């Protein structure tokens, strides 16, 4: 269950659908105003819906299908606030056609919509559709929506328009792909004569799309564009963060293609003049380039998250104050939070005094707790939630406009919880959502026992989680199944609640599943992040074998049945963990698998490969020890398996085919499966359950004896 | 086990080329046991020249070398001309072009004249120093062809890369022009080329689409190089036509075979090469199709009455393919048909006719449909069939032969069920004077390991005696149980049960891993009646399915056979069958096959070439109501517990990967258990030795794993 409630004011939040209709709950006295009913059914089951900022028009997105990870392209229809009266949102002289995005404004009923990568804006619902900008192209010129790379790698979101606080101008990125190499994905099912589908995929060392920033007025409406900085080492640049500092000023983050030199700049939207504010450089790369600034009502000193050296345990992510107009010689840099811990992100800031709310791993790296500090020199960081409910180690608080109230979401390690609280009393007057169906499902099913056994290697402590089938004994042997993800700049082991294939297989056959945050895991100091710089697929595998050796010293863990699993880069690591331990003590594993792995990074996107292995095209000499070709040499009889969809734009099937070629040259037994012409993320639930069926069907046979 | 077969050909009526046995090329003379050495080990230094040919004046040698064919045999590459003794290797280069790849050169019928084709442009050279002449160049890259075969001809009907013929006078050349522009061009994905690999496009006419246009023309091998087109017949049922092969009846007259697009109407036409006037000499037609358009009339030197082969009613068992004598210029009043032989068998090929009397030599299955022997008869009314081999040696029952210019001598070959016995005999004595090649190393090799027991248990179904062969591991006992494997081909117009020597993976796990393999030839198998062949027409995949059902049931009658370990394998269309052969027998004693496998199956024939689908099920593009139920997606519903495997190279040309992709989508929609394996960017016919070892090792490993218990 999920209310996904967001605030309209301090008194009320939207209180979106739990099990159907949508009421408008008010914090003051539990007042759920009637806004949406079961009318959503008639609009061809519009998956997503929004409310106009005047709360007078509701937008339904029906017949919407996902192209990329999140491509909300479909038909957008507007309707009156009470119920009924749909109307198709269309550009002029265009009938009912799919729109890649619509969005909504901050005030009134002003809105936009993107058709053929072109932003068309109307200050009113009845306003005629206006060609505010129509310079975009199909897959070449993106405005208002991200490309593949930004939606996937650096910007991590498809939307690419930011409304001004007054709703007067829009900040959007023009992405030119005319300077990008293209990939023709092979189609096998479209017709009797299926033809490839072309899309611009910039590989490692290729020419990335050129990004510019623009601001278009919503009244009167001439565009104005900003100069990025011109440092010598950022000849190629990307916009990794952008947010309106004020109704006229906007904060933009320009980062070099080397991804190790970033500049935060305040620019005028109505003029286009930029004012450099801050710069950040590191020898390997920079982390969390998407951090939006936390400004004030007057545009004074803003809040930033800097990896300050913090003495021991490397640099740590702490909040920093940057004055409104810092002097040219030096800024007013000053860290608020301190200690061997990191702030995940800043919730909010109170301009009426001193209260900055954020989530952090101060308690444990795998736990998220709410802390509120003060901008004044005392820096009194207070934990407000802490242990409000016992079954809540993860936390997520969304604060109101006047911040006196907030919505707290638990999300494990038990049933996820949604509740309404007040920041002052920290009092639960009522519960927004307890996820009753989730509780009744977990009670009626064999919940697996979660436990943790963290490891220590070099100067890094790597958390590890291990599961039990709730029927743990000693006379039974538990076949180990490592799960590796190893995504750089990401955390793989935490105290969140999940239901996945590992849960099913533990419940059905009691094979212990081990997850360890190998080297490169985030939120544990930038030292661990940059340790694997140019050293990918080399240090995490050490951590994995030592951890599984520690878990294998247990007698109830057998040597005959050992498995490794992973997906994406984790798939490649899983393949990389098929050794022969010496020669006498071989058979390190029994059945191995991967899911669309990446072995030779030169066949991957620049923004990912060059971020760690250096920019390609100059024989960096670092990419060349990252291939599992040498590590798949012996592979006498242990089972080896691959899953890969044909149209996986994340990791191309060319990777898997090249692995097959190398295996043929190596002459080792293997297996393989295909999903012909589907994307990477398995948008359809049927494909996901078939994948899980195949995974469990393979894994049962590799251990049963 | 490698065969050092020379496979010589009669250069003259007294001697043959006597190709390589263990290296240098000699030249054996049958007159008095003389083997003159012509080519030395110098071919090793010719950049390892794979192929060599000798000019009709035995004065210049062509040596061609490349890396790989394209469709079936694209023997392109570098072509170098060398003097007959030795020395002076010069790369045959096209005009205004330096040393470059060359598709094919070949030799003329006399002297040292030749041609060579580069980018569909015939270039003639009467001499070594003769400048190449742009005789015809209207052909284009993948669009228009002339002198060579596209995918469709080289893979479906022509089966030969060369598509031109030399006139006997060595003055005219007949070439076929192919318009492939209309043909849809499909691309094969590349996953090994580069960081941004590109697909490979070629024209592939699918079922229900149109088919490339065809025409025949004549060019001059000297002077004006005059070209003349030959008009196709314009019968009302011949809107679209095919030229299977043509042969120079004389230096001015050419025999042409025209087959309608429906393929149920064929016409033999005598066309004037020097005029272009086409005169029909014979017409044939059938309800469904005209089978075996791959035959040549035996025209005499003077163009007298020729010896064709066609379907005669043969009384019972349907009509059989038998030889026929037809006059040189038959009158329209009546046909001169005269079946030389008649019986419950067929003449696979007709060797030749001796003008010096009544001696027609041919190869036939007269003994049995599963064995091939050389026979001869007399052209005049006596029609007395005469032995030449008829089990000349007990060890070998398969036979083939090639006679001299005037039938003075003939080379003969056994190649089954014993080692290929290449030998030289004569039509008069019919006795071997000496041995040409025997490969006794293969003899002691097969005698050095447990050669599996071959045996034959033919079955009977309907009014047909269905052939069948079965193997034993040479240590077989009737009490002990053995796992069963079936190998299915079922290719229309093909035969699996034959007594021809061959060793492959089946023998590999029979002798080593202890298996018994079954080869059958169900309904629609060739060389066993046109009626039986046409039984499966418009009923593809069903009658032969029951044939193999009865084969499996009969093999289950044995007390020496297993039931918990039963498997089936096929390839190409046989792969489609093997997929279609996963039942559960009855409902209680189900689990018919423990493990299954396939290789490049043909799921839907709409997704295949039109020349096959239209021929065997009728033309598509009109809702034929025959390509729906022939989709295996209906029959793969059960797929209860059998371990199923697919093998398919990525860059298959004959059987596109679209078939495998669609079948995988069906498996996903059916939640079937399987394991796919792929060969990245590999040709279908798969002509690499080490890759072949890998493929066979994978097959045997999978089959032994699904048979180990």
């Amino acid at each position: 269950h999920d209310p996904e409630a967001k605030w309209i004011s301090d008194t009320e939040f939207i209180y979106r659908e739990q099990k159907g209709t949508v009421r408008l709950w008010n914090v003051e006295t539990n007042t759920s105003t009637v806004l949406i009913e079961g009318k959503k059914i008639e609009s061809l089951r519009a998956i997503r819906y929004e409310i106009s900022p005047d709360r007078e028009y509701a937008l339904f997105s029906y017949n919407v299908e996902p192209i990329y990870q999140h491509s909300y392209t479909g038909y957008y229809v507007l309707s009156k606030i009470p119920h009924g009266d749909p109307q198709s949102l269309d550009p002029p002289e265009v009938s009912n056609a799919k729109l890649q995005y619509a969005g909504w404004g901050p005030k009134g009923q002003q809105l936009i919509f993107i058709f053929e990568n072109n932003i068309y804006y109307c200050a009113h619902v009845g306003k005629q559709a206006i060609r505010v900008v129509s310079t975009g192209k199909e897959g070449v010129i993106y405005n208002g929506l991200s490309d593949w790379l930004y939606e996937e790698e650096i910007l991590k979101t498809h939307i690419a328009h930011w409304w001004s606080p007054d709703g007067t101008r829009l900040a959007y990125a023009a992405i030119n792909d005319s300077r990008v190499p293209i990939m023709e994905l092979p189609t096998y099912t479209g017709s009797i004569y299926p033809t490839v589908k072309p899309y611009h995929y910039p590989k490692a060392g290729s020419e990335n799309p050129s990004i510019s920033l623009h601001v278009i007025g919503l009244n009167g409406t001439h565009d104005l564009e900003m100069m990025p900085p011109d440092d010598p080492r950022m000849r190629e640049y990307y916009i990794t963060m952008v947010k309106w500092a004020t109704s006229t000023k906007v904060a933009v983050t320009w980062l070099n293609r080397a991804q190790n030199v970033s500049i935060l700049t305040l620019c005028d939207a109505t003029t286009g003049v930029c004012t450099k504010k801050h710069e950040d450089e590191s020898e390997a790369w920079l982390h969390r380039q998407n951090e939006e600034p936390v400004f004030s009502k007057d545009g004074r000193k803003f809040f930033f998250i800097r990896a300050i050296p913090q003495g021991g345990r490397g640099k740590f992510y702490h909040i920093t104050v940057s004055s409104s107009q810092p002097n040219s010689s030096n800024d007013n840099i000053q860290s608020i939070t301190s200690g061997d811990w990191d702030v995940t992100k800043i919730l909010a800031y109170d301009e009426k005094g001193n209260k900055i709310y954020f989530l952090s791993t101060e308690d444990l790296p795998r736990r998220r707790q709410l802390y509120s500090a003060n901008t004044v020199g005392n820096f009194n960081r207070q934990c407000l939630s802490c242990d409000l409910v016992e079954n809540c180690t993860y936390f997520s608080a969304s604060f109101s406009h006047s911040m006196d109230f907030f919505l707290l979401k638990c999300e494990g390690p038990g049933v996820p919880m949604v509740t309404v609280h007040n920041t002052t009393d920290k009092k639960k007057m009522f519960d927004l959502e307890t996820n009753e169906h989730v509780k009744k499902a977990i009670n009626d099913r064999q919940m697996p026992k979660v436990e943790y056994r963290d490891i220590e290697i070099d100067d890094y402590n790597l958390p590890m989680q291990i599961l039990k089938p709730a029927t743990f004994t000693d006379t039974t042997h538990y076949p180990l199944l490592l799960v590796v993800d190893g995504t750089p700049g990401s955390q793989s082991v935490a105290e969140k609640f999940e239901v996945s294939w590992e849960t099913v297989m533990v419940s059905s056959h009691g094979a212990v599943v081990v997850k360890c945050d190998g080297r490169g895991s985030g939120f544990q100091g930038t030292k661990l992040l940059h340790e694997v710089r140019r050293r990918l697929g080399l240090l995490e595998e050490k951590d994995q074998m030592e951890a599984v050796r520690t878990m294998l010293k247990e007698q109830y863990i057998d040597r005959t049945r050992v498995a490794v699993f992973g997906k994406d880069y984790g798939g490649y690591l899983s393949t990389y963990i098929l050794p022969a331990k010496g020669e006498n003590q071989g058979q390190t594993f029994t059945c191995g698998s991967a899911l669309s792995p990446i072995t030779d990074f030169k066949l991957y996107a620049s923004a990912f490969s060059e971020r760690y292995l250096g920019l390609h095209g100059l024989d960096n000499r670092a990419y060349e020890m990252t291939k599992v070709a040498h590590r798949v040499s012996a592979l006498e009889e242990q089972q080896f398996l691959i899953i890969h969809p044909t149209a996986d734009e994340k990791i191309h099937f060319q990777h898997t085919a090249e692995l097959i070629t190398q295996l043929i040259r190596g002459k080792a037994n293997y297996s393989l499966q295909i999903y012909p012409d589907e994307s990477h993320y398995f948008t359809s639930s049927s494909l996901k359950q078939h994948l899980y069926r195949s995974i469990i069907n393979f894994f049962v046979e590799c251990f049963r004896i | 086990f490698k065969i050092h077969d020379p496979e010589a050909k009669w250069i003259s009526d007294t001697e043959f080329i006597y190709r390589e046995q263990k290296g240098t090329v000699r030249l054996w003379n049958v007159e008095t046991n003389t083997s003159t050495v012509l080519i030395e080990g110098k071919k090793i230094e010719s950049l390892r020249a794979i192929r060599y040919e000798i000019s009709p004046d035995r004065e210049y040698a062509l040596f061609s070398y490349n890396v790989e064919p394209i469709y079936q045999h694209s023997y392109t590459g570098y072509y170098v001309l060398s003097k007959i003794p030795h020395g002076d290797p010069q790369s045959l280069d096209p005009p205004e072009v330096s040393n470059a790849k060359l598709q094919y050169a070949g030799w003329g019928p006399k002297g040292q004249q030749l041609i060579f084709i580069f980018e569909n442009n015939i270039y003639y050279c009467a001499h070594v120093g003769k400048q190449a002449i742009r005789v015809v160049s209207t052909g284009k890259e993948g669009v228009i062809y002339n002198g060579l075969s596209d995918w469709l001809y080289e893979e479906e009907i022509l089966k030969t890369h060369i598509a031109h013929w030399w006139s006997p006078d060595g003055t005219r050349l007949a070439y076929a022009a192919i318009n492939d522009s209309r043909v849809p061009i499909m691309e094969l994905p590349t996953y090994t080329g580069s960081i941004y690999p590109t697909v490979k496009p070629y024209h592939y006419p699918k079922a229900g689409s149109e088919n490339p246009s065809i025409s025949l023309h004549v060019i001059g091998l000297n002077g004006p190089t005059h070209d003349l087109e030959m008009m196709p017949p314009d019968d009302p049922r011949m809107r679209e036509y095919y030229i299977t092969m043509v042969k120079w009846a004389t230096s001015t007259k050419v025999a042409v075979t025209w087959l309608n697009r429906a393929q149920n109407v064929s016409i033999l036409t005598l066309c004037d090469a020097t005029t272009g006037v086409c005169t029909k000499k014979h017409e044939d037609e059938s309800e469904a199709w005209l089978h075996r358009q791959n035959e040549e009339p035996v025209f005499s030197k003077d163009g007298r009455k020729f010896f064709f082969i066609r379907a005669i009613p043969q009384g019972g068992r349907g009509k059989f393919y038998h030889i026929t004598v037809s006059s040189s210029q038959p009158n329209s009043s009546n046909d001169n048909i005269q079946s030389i032989t008649s019986g419950d068998w067929d003449v696979t090929k007709i060797l030749a006719y001796d003008e010096k009397g009544n001696k027609i030599y041919f190869l036939s299955t007269e003994d049995l449909p599963r064995r091939r022997q050389l026979y001869s008869a007399n052209t005049v009314g006596n029609f007395n069939r005469q032995c030449l081999s008829c089990d000349l040696v007990e060890n070998c029952t398969y036979f083939s032969a090639s006679f001299s210019h005037s039938m003075d001598f003939f080379l003969l070959k056994c190649e089954g069920p014993g080692v290929p016995m290449v030998t030289v005999h004569n039509t008069t004595d019919k006795k071997k004077m000496f041995d040409l090649e025997t490969n006794e190393h293969v003899k002691k090799a097969i005698n050095d390991r447990q050669m599996p027991k071959v045996e034959y248990r033919d079955i009977e179904i309907d009014d047909y005696n269905l052939p069948m062969q079965i193997l034993k591991p040479a240590t077989f006992t009737d009490t002990t149980h053995y796992p069963l494997l079936l190998v299915v081909d079922g290719t229309p117009g093909s035969q699996s049960v034959a007594e021809k020597f061959e060793v492959s993976w089946e023998t590999v796990m029979v002798s080593s891993h202890g298996a018994v393999v079954v080869k059958c030839d169900g309904r629609g198998s060739g060389f066993q009646g046109t009626k039986l062949l046409h039984e499966v027409r418009r009923r593809l995949g069903l009658l032969e399915e029951k044939d193999q059902m009865e084969a499996v049931r009969t093999m289950l009658k044995e007390q020496y056979i297993d039931r918990t370990r039963v498997a089936v394998f096929g390839k190409d269309y046989g792969g489609y069958l093997s997929t279609y052969i996963l039942p559960a027998k009855g409902e209680n004693q189900g689990q018919t096959f423990t493990c299954g496998s396939a290789l490049s199956p043909i799921t839907d024939f709409k997704l295949y070439a039109s020349a096959f689908s239209e021929r065997y099920l009728g033309l598509h593009g009109l809702d034929n109501r025959a390509y729906e139920m022939t989709k295996v997606a209906h029959r793969v519903s059960a797929l209860e517990e059998q371990q199923f495997l697919i093998i398919h190279p990525t860059a298959d040309e004959k059987i596109h990967f679209q078939h495998t992709a669609e079948l995988i989508t069906q498996l996903i929609r059916g939640k079937a258990n399987y394991s796919l394996q792929i060969y990245p960017d590999e040709s279908h016919y798969f002509t690499s030795s080490s890759l072949k070892q890998h493929l066979y090792r994978s097959i045997i490993n999978f089959f032994v794993e699904c048979f180990r218990i």
